[PDB]
């Protein structure tokens, strides 16, 4: 996933779906092993997050909570087209906690309505 | 390194009986005493070991204890199914060879 | 289900030698031991010998010194006793008894085989 | 209505899982030779999450850590004797002589001399048996003895116990808890406290400290041993006042005990007053299960590991009377103990197998905590409690009386008034 | 690490089943050589825990729950299993009490879930 | 783990769960290197499993074993009698008959979920 | 109909992977280290789940485990490294042939073999010093079963049918969690401690009809071969130049004993099988290796820590319608590579090891004569074929549990 860095979100979205000599080997073997596990565990925590929002590993998900203009917003076209979006997070970075709350609240109300109906 | 037992002791049903086991040698004071119940035609079955410990699944009416240089096995509430021979064994750890007592006969009146 | 199966009864001419076998019943030797006790008919039983298959150490009663051979095989979980120079004094039933528990920490004789009856007659 | 599933609700079911050892960094770093195997160090982050409105039926006489953790000691201790050298050819017809250069001992030591492939050695009366001045070791032929390597020692090292994920340890924190039945305070911890593999008979040397508590699988039963944990420790100092001389003989290298520098028997000491006070606290607690008559008589008999008080002191194993501590009778209303030294010892009551204690040079002194007692009720005048012990299991149960291993099943069901689509 | 998660699910055991419900969403959120060996067992335990969490997830997968936490299913609850009203069953009991009574019927319920989901997808 | 591999397609449809939970399937250095091989193996199992899981995740299943879709099967990928499909057409040969079309099916499935979104 | 995905369908594909060894519990018991007893000592638990009504073709030729394990032994195969780059006389203290002792100065004498040394132009030299920087191996060869267990993404299949002769669909297939006792037979033109079949002896070759490739033969009746090394020698040593000491006693060369009756019975069954695939008129003949170096012509195998180049001239001595001396040199160019030595220390005392012959490596001659007769000669040199006789009924299949099929359903 790291190689794709440095491209627009219109370009990134498509690329996303496809996506002793013994002593040196034994120690740095563990570290390579150590990294592999933190790959899986970090993956699950994300999957848990996407679970409560209503996605659960759908990659390009969706949600029914609007994008208020209070968040850093511009014309949608430029965000898709020309803005490299490794810097897009730098725009929505101090707003990234409250927005998850709206994602958190949206599913909870959505399931409650489903529970009633 | 020799163990002595009474030849035979009988008991009325429902009463309590005791059996002595006296062995010469100071080593007798440095070695455990077990007790074995042996049906006159069957194989021996362990009855009490380490002088007071009952193996799992043995009737609680069996219990024995040491007394100086002698041993004793006590049965509470003797029934008509407890008549057999009772053997006291002294495992000499230093010399590394078990010794079996002569054998005491128990008979239930009836 | 833990049992010490044995060979059948034996009849031997005096002056010969006897072999008796005992086999495990669902366990290896591990750290346990094995011992042999003989009982003359109408008589209180008496000790014969002992072996520890884990370290291959042996011992036997002074009366049977130089007359008893105690063997073991870790492959097939069997212990064989070879008593030499049978006479009328050895007309007895020979039990093989297990000793100890899962750690070899005991000294008692808890699990007993059925009993092999060796007869010496002329 | 219908049923709904809830992945994550707390759930328990008693089960047995293979735990793993736990140690400390500095403690592991301080491991010269093998005084006792690499073990995982545990991060000092005791969760100790105290649960509220919780109650789990603890047990101690059916616990499975005891059988587990005892097995860990056996396997570890077997490895302590593996790399060392067998003493199979060592024994030969000896020429020991009752030489008494000094008398405290009373001729306990012997000036043994063997015609090796002709060197003398010292051996106490315990480790050698007369034969028929000719003698031999207690059990070399028709037996098997392996000497411990001289470099290694035998000082206990604290060990913590942690369960793998999916299994949690429940720790009982109630002050008054005889061992069985429900415990109010059930604190869930992953890594238990500093379990100590203390090797000792009826006198529990330097273990965890308790009021004095009385714990028994069944008091009515005389068979089961009664564990008593002390609330207040009793200091015990015990010394070997003789400088041992270690002579290496190239046979492999045997280590004979050379002539002692200048002869006083090893001896233990106990503060008589403090012992008297603690025993009264014991007898006052015993009377709760029973006014009555209580008498103490010394160990009735058996092997030298039970008749006396066996314990380890700086790589040397002592056997000492306890007749000086269990001779009293009590109604409703310093002490020196003679000792003996053995070098050929067969711990854990194993036939054939035994280890030879290598000599330790100098005067040996050690101090520890008498925190636990093991008593055996005799078979309605008085209930004489003789000191028993014996089975090595009990000395573990004085520490693991307050822990259990439980399997957690976060999955669960419930009949909720809700339906799917 | 996942190791703390499991007894985190055990943090509030005596609480009411209703209480655990909301807290569940809140819960949804030579020294070198010796250092080598400890690296194994520390790593070996953690990957084992991962399999534990996947196995439950996969088990939750067979039933109609995907990966959600507070799942629901349309299989009727017959009165034969612990006939007792829904009112008290969520306030004055505890999960430890609840499953202990249910522990005589865990497997049949799990089996009852399997075909309950199974029939739904075929005729969908 | 395979079980009744060559059985009838209908037979495999019943036993897909594979019994539920069973479906997942010098001295210091010498002991250490053995451990690395053991741990490297187990994590390799997990990584392969999740990638398959996420592969289902892109599709409208996300780990539901049997999973209907909204893509109508084109009558061009070597179709035969529907009964014969679940009578004698065993799974393994059913793979070899499809072969190339799996990439077509994988590509076809991807767009249907996205156009649903 | 609509496409519906299925996860967990029993579907696999022919795949190649680097398998991991799973040695037995006795790896550390005989770990003196031994190139074969080296510890992954994972508990080899075999589970042989049978299948039903399914058959797939194996291919023992052009296989993957044949070369996958071949390199695994090489890594296990590869202490003191000598390269003794820097005078001898015939010794006849007690004479078959005559050995030789070489007098030299080390920074003494050494008892070599005739084949081990080559004269320089009497004075001899080490055959391998001038050719390459040879490297004497460790003084410190016990084959042990290594049950292969597949990684969780792969499975190992077995052909329970005993009539599989090399290629084609095997009727009965049983998936195997962990393979059987595959062992490093490590020998030429003869299988030693090999696997025994339970039917008539089997014939198998890549293109039997043609002389291009070797012929593999299965056995059912083993043959015992005894070889002895009755000699005693010392060792001479910073600069550790390990030569050999003087012979204590008679100057005796090694020899081996071979049975006759059982060997005769085997060939007839081999002849009968050859009769099955060649006709009932042609004459079968046996000869020798009219070519190939010592490692090919001579029967090389491991026994008592030494490798014996036994002399198989007498075995292939027949025509169809007793003791063969072994001939040993200390240089062991076992993986047919210029550079390696394995100068094994001479074992003291007789060995007389127990052998077990289970297979043959035969090579056809030319096609000079048509329909009259053909000569079969001993072969070898590339012991890749040697291991093909143990894994011929095994394969690794990459399980691909994802599966797709059409059905009439909506969502
Ligand atoms: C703790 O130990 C005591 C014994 O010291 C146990 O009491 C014993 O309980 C058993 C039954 O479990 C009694 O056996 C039965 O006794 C009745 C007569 O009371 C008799 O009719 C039956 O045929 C049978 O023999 C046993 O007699 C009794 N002994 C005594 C001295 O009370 C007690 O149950 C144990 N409790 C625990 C903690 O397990
Ligand atoms: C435990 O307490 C008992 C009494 O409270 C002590 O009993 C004493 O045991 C010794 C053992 O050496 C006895 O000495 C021996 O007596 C026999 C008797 O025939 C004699 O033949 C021996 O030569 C030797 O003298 C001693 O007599 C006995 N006390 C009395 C009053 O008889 C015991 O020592 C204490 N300790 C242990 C470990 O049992
Ligand atoms: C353990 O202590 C007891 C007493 O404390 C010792 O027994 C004494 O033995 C001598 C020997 O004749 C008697 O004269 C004394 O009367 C005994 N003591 C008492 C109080 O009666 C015993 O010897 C000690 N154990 C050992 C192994 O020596
Ligand atoms: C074994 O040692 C004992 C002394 O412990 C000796 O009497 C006996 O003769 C020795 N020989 C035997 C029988 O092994
Ligand atoms: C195998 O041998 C046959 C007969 O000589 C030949 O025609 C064919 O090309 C050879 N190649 C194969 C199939 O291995």
């Amino acid at each position: 996933f790291l190689g794709a860095a440095g491209s627009t979100m219109g370009a990134a979205s498509m690329t996303l779906t496809v996506q002793q000599h013994l002593l040196k080997l034994t120690v740095w073997g563990i570290k390579q092993l150590q990294a592999r596990v933190l790959a899986v565990e970090r993956y699950l925590r994300d999957q848990q997050l996407l679970g409560i929002w209503g996605c659960s590993g759908k990659l390009i998900c969706c949600t029914n909570v609007p994008w208020n203009s209070s968040w850093s917003n511009r014309n949608l076209s430029e965000i898709w087209d020309n803005m490299t979006w490794l810097q897009w997070d730098k725009e929505i970075s101090n707003y990234t906690q409250i927005i998850y709350g709206l994602l958190e609240e949206s599913q909870n109300q959505q399931e409650k309505n489903e529970q009633d109906l | 390194s020799a163990l002595t037992q009474p030849p035979s002791v009988s008991g009325a049903p429902g009463e309590r009986v005791t059996i002595s086991c006296s062995g010469s040698g100071s080593n007798f004071e440095y070695s455990f005493v077990y007790w074995y119940q042996q049906v006159p035609g069957m194989a021996p079955k362990l009855l009490i070991y380490d002088n007071y410990k009952r193996p799992s699944g043995v009737s609680d009416r069996f219990s024995g204890s040491r007394s100086g240089t002698s041993a004793s096995l006590t049965i509470t509430g003797l029934q008509t199914e407890d008549e057999s021979d009772y053997y006291c064994q002294s495992y000499d750890s230093s010399l590394t060879y078990w010794v079996f007592g002569g054998g005491t006969r128990l008979t239930v009146l009836g | 289900q833990v049992q010490l199966v044995q060979s059948g009864a034996e009849v031997k001419k005096p002056g010969a030698s006897v072999k008796v076998s005992c086999k495990a019943s669902g366990f290896t030797f591990g750290r346990y031991s094995f011992t042999w006790v003989r009982q003359a008919p109408g008589q209180g039983l008496e000790w014969v010998g002992v072996i520890v298959p884990l370290v291959g150490v042996t011992n036997s009663a002074k009366k049977f010194q130089g007359r008893v051979t105690i063997t073991a095989d870790t492959s097939t979980n069997t212990v064989y006793m070879d008593l030499s120079s049978l006479r009328s004094e050895d007309t007895a039933v020979y039990y093989c008894a297990r000793v100890g528990d899962r750690f070899g920490s005991g000294y008692a004789m808890d699990v007993w085989g059925r009993g092999a009856l060796v007869t010496v007659s002329s | 209505l219908w049923v709904t599933v809830y992945y994550g609700v707390p759930v328990w079911k008693d089960a047995e899982t293979t735990l793993f050892c736990a140690s400390d960094a500095k403690a592991y770093e301080t491991k010269k030779h093998n005084v006792w195997h690499a073990c995982v160090p545990t991060d000092p982050n005791p969760q100790e999450i105290h649960l509220e409105n919780v109650t789990e039926e603890f047990n101690m006489w059916k616990n499975n850590m005891v059988e587990q953790m005892h097995t860990d000691i056996i396997s570890l201790w077997d490895q302590s004797l593996k790399p060392c050298v067998k003493l199979t050819p060592l024994c030969v017809t000896l020429q020991c002589t009752n030489v008494t250069n000094n008398i405290t001992m009373r001729g306990e030591l012997k000036n043994c001399s063997f015609n090796m492939t002709k060197v003398y050695s010292l051996f106490y009366r315990l480790d050698v048996v007369q034969i028929n001045k000719e003698y031999r070791l207690i059990n070399c032929n028709t037996s098997a003895i392996t000497q411990a390597c001289p470099k290694v020692s035998f000082e206990p090292i604290p060990i913590h116990y942690c369960a793998p994920a999916g299994f949690a340890i429940l720790k009982c924190k109630d002050k008054k808890f005889n061992g069985t039945g429900p415990c109010p305070s059930v604190s869930t911890v992953q890594c238990t406290h500093g379990i100590k593999p203390v090797v000792s008979t009826q006198l529990l040397l330097n273990g965890s400290l308790a009021e004095v508590m009385i714990r028994s699988e069944n008091i009515t039963n005389n068979a089961k041993n009664i564990l008593v944990q002390f609330n207040t420790p009793v200091q015990i100092n015990c010394t070997r006042p003789n400088n041992n001389t270690r002579k290496s003989i190239r046979i492999q290298a045997f280590y004979a005990t050379g002539d002692i520098i200048g002869i006083r028997q090893a001896h233990c000491n106990v503060s008589k007053a403090t012992w008297n006070e603690t025993l009264g606290k014991v007898v006052k607690q015993l009377r709760k299960h029973f006014n009555t008559i209580i008498r103490f008589a010394n160990s009735s008999g058996g092997d030298l590991e039970v008749t006396t008080h066996s314990f380890n002191c700086g790589g040397e194993f002592f056997y000492c009377n306890t007749s000086g501590l269990f001779n009293s009778t009590w109604i409703s209303n310093s002490i020196t103990l003679p000792c003996r030294i053995k070098q050929i010892i067969n711990m854990w009551q194993r036939i054939g197998q035994a280890m030879y204690a290598p000599p330790i040079q100098g005067v040996i002194r050690c101090v520890s905590n008498i925190t636990g007692l093991i008593l055996t009720r005799d078979g309605s005048t008085t209930e004489t409690f003789r000191p028993g012990g014996g089975d090595m299991r009990d000395n573990w149960r004085s520490e693991l009386y307050k822990y259990k291993v439980v399997k957690i099943e976060p999955l669960g069901v419930a009949p909720t008034r809700c339906k799917r689509r």
